[PDB]
């Protein structure tokens, strides 16, 4: 059956190079249109560039200058080298073919075979542990009687972290956020829990972060921070 | 020229539900991308198939509208929409900002959100860090605005896409990193949700407590 199957991508910092290739299995890259197209975490699908088959390059102009996209017939995979990379690149990384015109010699916006696609991500980040702040219930947090309280979890690398609230005695109501992948390359989520507005004066919150890839554990302790 | 999609669209199983693709020749592909998945072609031209996509798929286009109606909703229907055509500037290829299409499976729920401003531990670090929390809506699909007073703010915002809670209803959260000079030099920061055609405004300020 016809495939695309991607392969390159990983950790590289700010500025480095990076190449990504595309082989094809079962049909040829030669006599066909090859696009790249990548997606940004929690992001839409953002065009990146297209060869023609006899040779001719276009590319978008968030990617103009600094990428390049290859053909190589003998091996029959696609290439895009990527130079002078920024925070702005990270993301999965898909090739496709894009189907031509019936009448002319121009591709189309069809794209009908695809790969599985490959991440892309520009950190110069390492094993980092995170910082834990926290989210304070007060007037604005509280409604009908129950309370919204939680910790921030920030700046840590590599994912992932886990969340508990008092030792795991407290999971009812707990919803742990997925992580966020910020521009400084580092990661954040947010873990909250929702309780009675009463037992803010008596009971006691504590979350407690865990990022193994940093042996660090930090409980942090919940409270109105009244001012 | 860009393409806008709106945000959600949604049909309980078996019923019938259609996404507009608006672009400011002219004609749109579709594609479909379920979570961790590559896009899918849909639909290309005005109505034309690839093999293998059902016959629950049609296109259609009405001067700068494209629409993709699908027919009668599969639970494996839901997942992200993107429009492609031809652009007016200097790329070659535009895509839209994606539709999630929602198989209602539950009732719909209107979006609770909390605004945390700033710790002062946070501060401390030199740093500055609104937190705006969504939860307990369906379908799970929002979108986020930030403001600094009245004057919108785009740079240094992260939002995480839709997930479940334990209650089945979906969570969302959004970040605006700010220096500690920015959050202090305003009156105040505000964090707009939409949901379903319905907005949800809250509002935080320096001087808090």
């Amino acid at each position: 059956e016809v495939q695309l199957v991607e392969s390159g991508g990983g950790l590289i910092q700010p500025g480095g190079s990076l190449r990504l290739s595309c082989s094809a299995s079962e049909f040829t890259v030669s006599g066909n249109y090859m696009t790249w197209v990548r997606q940004a975490p929690g992001k839409g699908l953002e065009w990146v560039s297209i060869i023609y088959t006899g040779g001719s390059t276009y590319y978008a102009d968030s990617v103009k200058g600094r990428f390049s996209i290859s053909r190589d017939d003998s091996r029959n995979t696609l290439y895009l080298q990527m130079n002078s990379l920024r925070a702005e690149d990270t993301a999965v990384y898909y090739c496709a073919r894009a189907l031509k015109l019936q009448f002319f010699d121009w591709p189309s916006h069809a794209f009908d075979i695809w790969g599985q696609g490959t991440m892309v991500t520009v950190s110069s980040a390492s094993t980092k542990g995170p910082s834990v702040f926290p989210l304070a219930p007060s007037s604005k947090s509280t409604s009908g009687g129950t309370a919204a309280l939680g910790c921030l979890v920030k700046d840590y690398f590599p994912e992932p972290v886990t969340v508990s609230w008092n030792s795991g005695a407290l999971t009812s109501g707990v919803h742990t956020f997925p992580a966020v992948l910020q521009s400084s390359g580092l990661y954040s989520l947010s873990s909250v829990v929702t309780v009675p507005s009463s037992s803010l004066g008596t009971q006691t919150y504590i979350c407690n972060v865990n990022h193994k890839p940093s042996n660090t554990k930090v409980d942090k302790k919940v409270e109105p921070k009244s001012c | 020229s860009a393409l806008t999609q709106p945000p959600s669209a949604s049909g309980s199983p078996g019923q019938s539900v259609t996404i507009s693709c608006t672009g400011t020749y002219n004609y749109v592909s579709w594609y479909q991308q379920h979570p961790g998945k590559a896009p899918k072609l849909i639909i290309s031209e005005v109505n034309k198939r690839p093999s293998g996509v059902p016959a629950r798929f049609s296109g259609s286009k009405s001067g700068n509208r494209a629409s993709l109606t699908v027919s009668g909703l599969q639970t494996e229907d839901e997942a992200d929409y993107y429009c492609s055509s031809y652009t007016d500037t200097n790329n070659f290829y535009v895509f839209g900002t994606g539709t999630k299409v929602t198989v209602l499976g539950q009732p719909k729920a209107n979006p609770t959100v909390t605004l945390f401003p700033p710790s002062s531990e946070e501060l401390q670090a030199n740093k500055a860090t609104l937190v705006c929390l969504i939860s307990d809506f369906y379908p799970g699909a929002v979108t986020v605005a930030w403001k600094a007073d009245s004057s919108p703010v785009k740079a240094g915002v992260e939002t995480t896409t839709p997930s479940k809670q334990s209650n089945n209803k979906y969570a969302a959260s959004s970040y605006l990193s700010l220096t500690p000079e920015q959050w202090k030099s305003h009156r105040s920061y505000s964090c707009q949700v939409t949901h379903e055609g319905s907005t949800v405004e809250k509002t935080v300020a320096p001087t808090e407590c």
